[PDB]
């Protein structure tokens, strides 16, 4: 406990999740200039629109790569249990910003795990879909109805995908501290107290404990 | 773009901003084809690629009369062969194939391009390519699969109803070729006129199911068709029965839109409304008093 | 005076300023799409132009019912006094950043109020020549003149007011501190002490002397 900082993620997850943050801006604007047609200037999100629309597709599956190599990463860390219970019963407290006081909140909270599945689950979705609709290369050997189901499903997805995100950038916004660890990979103890309790709790004592096992 | 002023519809435009159309008194054109005359010769394939300077490529017979075997960027109109005895006896019913002009056109529903597909006052639904980005949403949205991809330029072609003969007071060029009369052309008003005449003329000669091909599902269309079995199109090498815009498709291009705006909204309405009502979420809001 | 920050504005006077800056983002830049053509990406503020010149008066209509809601709200401390004399008398002391050494500021100063009453006028001149210039509902009723009369001066207006929010921006982002206080809603008492003087004097003997007089 004598360190301004604790490391919470390695310079690996960091680099992943930030070139996922702009592929996802350049994907999510160029699906959304398709789905809102009176929003022109996003069809310019690939300089063209001719040029989006090859495009969008081939940053999709970088998305979802890099998206699975996190899912491998953070997947176990991400786990619902019988603790994750008390927040998801005083949620209009947590946004208040009292769940400290409210719950038990590990590595992630439940609110994190609930976002990581979804946003684990529209991609795949978004994969799925996306590959089905994606000419010229594979729409030809999918019936047609198929697509037509793909593409509803498809938009459906994206813009569930866009929400979820938005939601995600503001809870990293809002409670602070948060994007300098992602960026820089450290979190200040007391940021670990407040809103990660048992999760600091097994830092320290996991430190502590092995350096007392060394035998100063 | 909108030169004529008598666009009536028109992809990927906000129903509060509709396209140019105050030159929209102007008489409803259509196509009919009497498959009942028809004899598969094929000029009306040769004709349409002569007059519209395109050549596909030289295909392979695969054990049938039909060739090319699909409409393509290159072959806009394509006569598909079928040989059955469903009804009593043998029957070759050939049916010429391409774009049916439909009145309420799935292709353009579909289409997430703002000009891409535009519909004119008399009809025609055409694409204007400057505007078309390859994505294919037509093919899909077209209840009678008829958009294609050109792999040259990224964009779909299909029959324009020869628009550039329409346009200055000419029939297309399929309509003149055809060597029996089975293609008829003229206003749609007398195209339905005729239709019916030569429905009565198939009853009075034995064809107690024969009708006119003019889907109420799309609005009806205009290139139309006069059928011996109008209560089996499907015999004529699969003409959609009761064809329609497909509900996934309604759906999606639909209520879908406006549902996930008022989510967007809502939710950055909300978002912002909370963090200025509670306040940031930093390390410590009480040693601040 | 032992409390980091006093409140200044209540919540619901945030949550209108901040929808005011919003719908004035929007109508500003769909109405220097049609002031300055040249400047082409303007025309795209609500998507494209012809949703921009639908939509432009019907938001403008939200910003004065808004702004009206403000007005009833802040205009009683924004009325001119003798006070505020000392202020318009070393306007260039002020720019500095000297200006509690020349003047008596109360809650809100002089430089406010004029900016204030200017913002107020001018609102109510673009409501009414707005009203005027709107087809198809509106514009039928006029005389052709007063519709060109109107034409004329909304546009004036209009710049007007731009140019002074420009002014009120960046004075937000000057005397740093503030936009804190428009988002959060507190202030710290040093800044009140500096920036306004008398005001936090005032609410100082508010509080301790209720507080005194409950008879603690
Ligand atoms: C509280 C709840 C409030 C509920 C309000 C619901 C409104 C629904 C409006 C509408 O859909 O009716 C549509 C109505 C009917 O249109 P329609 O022809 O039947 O069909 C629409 C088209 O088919 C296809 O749809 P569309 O393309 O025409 O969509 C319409 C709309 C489309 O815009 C929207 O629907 C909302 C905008 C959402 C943008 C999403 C951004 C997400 C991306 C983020 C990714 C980040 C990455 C992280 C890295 O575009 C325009 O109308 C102008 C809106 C401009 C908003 C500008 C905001 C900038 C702020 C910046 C500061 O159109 C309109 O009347 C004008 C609507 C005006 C709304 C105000
Ligand atoms: C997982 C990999 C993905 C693939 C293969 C893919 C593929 C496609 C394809 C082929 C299209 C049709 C237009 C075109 O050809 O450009 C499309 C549309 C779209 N995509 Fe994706 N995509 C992927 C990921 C995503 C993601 C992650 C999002 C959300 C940010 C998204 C949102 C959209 C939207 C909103 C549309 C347009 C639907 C409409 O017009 O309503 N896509 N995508
Ligand atoms: C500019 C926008 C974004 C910001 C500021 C942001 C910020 C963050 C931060 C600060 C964390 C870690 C918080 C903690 O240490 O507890 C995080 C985690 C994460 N982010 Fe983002 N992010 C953004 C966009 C995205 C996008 C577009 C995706 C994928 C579609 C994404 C997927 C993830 C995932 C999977 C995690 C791990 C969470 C878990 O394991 O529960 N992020 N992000
Ligand atoms: C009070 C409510 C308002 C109404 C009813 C209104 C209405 C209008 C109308 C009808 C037009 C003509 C174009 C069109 O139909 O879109 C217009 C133009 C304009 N408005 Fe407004 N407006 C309002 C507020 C504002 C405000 C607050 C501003 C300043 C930010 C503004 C700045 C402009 C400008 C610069 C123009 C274009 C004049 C030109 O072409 O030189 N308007 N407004
Ligand atoms: C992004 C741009 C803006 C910022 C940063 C901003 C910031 C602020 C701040 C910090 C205050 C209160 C200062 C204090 O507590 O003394 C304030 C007050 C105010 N603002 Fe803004 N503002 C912006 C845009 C606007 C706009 C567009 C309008 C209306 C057209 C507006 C109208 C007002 C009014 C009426 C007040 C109350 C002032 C008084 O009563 O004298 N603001 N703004
Ligand atoms: S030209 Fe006429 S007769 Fe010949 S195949 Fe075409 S529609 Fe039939
Ligand atoms: S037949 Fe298909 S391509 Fe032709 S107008 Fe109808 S929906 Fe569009
Ligand atoms: S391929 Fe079809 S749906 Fe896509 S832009 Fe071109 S005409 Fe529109
Ligand atoms: S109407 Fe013109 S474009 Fe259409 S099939 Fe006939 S010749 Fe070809």
């Amino acid at each position: 406990s004598k360190s301004k900082m604790i490391v919470r993620t390695k310079f690996i997850d960091r680099a992943c999740h930030w070139t996922v943050v702009i592929c996802f801006f350049l994907v999510a604007l160029s699906g959304i200039s398709f789905f809102f047609p009176t929003l022109q200037w996003l069809t310019q999100t690939f300089g063209t629109p001719q040029m989006g629309r090859i495009l969008h597709p081939f940053f999709g599956i970088a998305i979802f790569v890099a998206l699975m190599f996190m899912f491998v990463r953070f997947v176990h860390h991400n786990i619902p249990d019988k603790k994750d219970i008390p927040w998801l019963l005083n949620i209009v407290e947590v946004l208040k910003g009292n769940e400290h006081k409210v719950a038990d909140v590990g590595k992630y909270n439940a609110g994190q795990k609930m976002m990581f599945w979804s946003i684990m689950s529209m991609i795949f979705v978004l994969l799925v879909t996306g590959v089905i609709i994606w000419r010229p290369y594979f729409a030809q050997y999918f019936p047609m109805q198929v697509v037509r189901y793909s593409l509803l499903i498809h938009a459906a997805a994206g813009i569930i995908l866009i929400h979820a995100i938005l939601i995600h950038m503001y809870m990293a916004f809002w409670v602070k501290g948060s994007i300098k660890g992602m960026i820089e990979g450290k979190v200040s103890r007391r940021w670990a107290k407040k809103h990660h309790p048992r999760w600091y709790r097994e830092i320290e004592k996991a430190e502590a404990k092995k350096e007392s096992e060394e035998g100063i | 773009a909108m030169e004529t002023q008598d666009i009536i519809k028109r992809s990927a435009t906000n129903s509060i901003t509709p396209p140019s159309q105050v030159r929209d008194y102007k008489a409803e054109v259509a196509k009919l084809i009497d498959v009942s005359t028809c004899i598969g010769c094929k000029a009306c394939q040769v004709a349409c690629s002569e007059w519209n300077d395109i050549r596909d490529e030289v295909g392979h017979c695969v054990g049938v009369y039909d060739n090319p075997a699909d409409l393509s960027a290159k072959s806009w109109t394509v006569m598909r062969f079928s040989e059955t005895e469903q009804n009593g006896k043998l029957e070759w019913l050939i049916r010429k194939d391409g774009c049916m002009h439909c009145e309420d056109p799935g292709c353009l529903k579909a289409c997430p391009s703002a000009g891409a597909i535009i519909q004119y006052a008399n009809g025609i639904v055409d694409f204007q390519s400057e505007n078309c980005i390859g994505c294919g949403y037509c093919i899909a949205g077209c209840p009678f699969n008829i958009p294609r991809l050109n792999k040259e330029d990224n964009r779909v072609y299909k029959c324009t109803l020869c628009v550039d003969r329409v346009s200055v007071g000419q029939e297309p060029a399929c309509v003149k070729t055809c060597p029996t009369g089975a293609i008829h052309f003229g206003t749609k008003k007398e195209m339905l006129e005729l239709a019916e005449q030569r429905v009565a003329k198939l009853k009075a000669r034995g064809y107690e199911h024969a009708g006119v091909y003019n889907p109420e599902g799309v609005g009806g269309t205009h290139v139309m068709y006069v059928l011996h079995h109008a209560d089996q199109p499907e015999l004529y090498h699969g003409l959609p029965k009761d064809p329609k815009i497909d509900t996934s498709v309604s759906l999606w291009k639909g209520a879908l839109k406006p549902l996930a705006a008022a989510g967007f909204i809502a939710t950055f309405a909300g978002l912002i409304f909370h963090y200025i009502g509670i306040g940031p979420n930093k390390e410590v809001d009480d040693d601040e008093e």
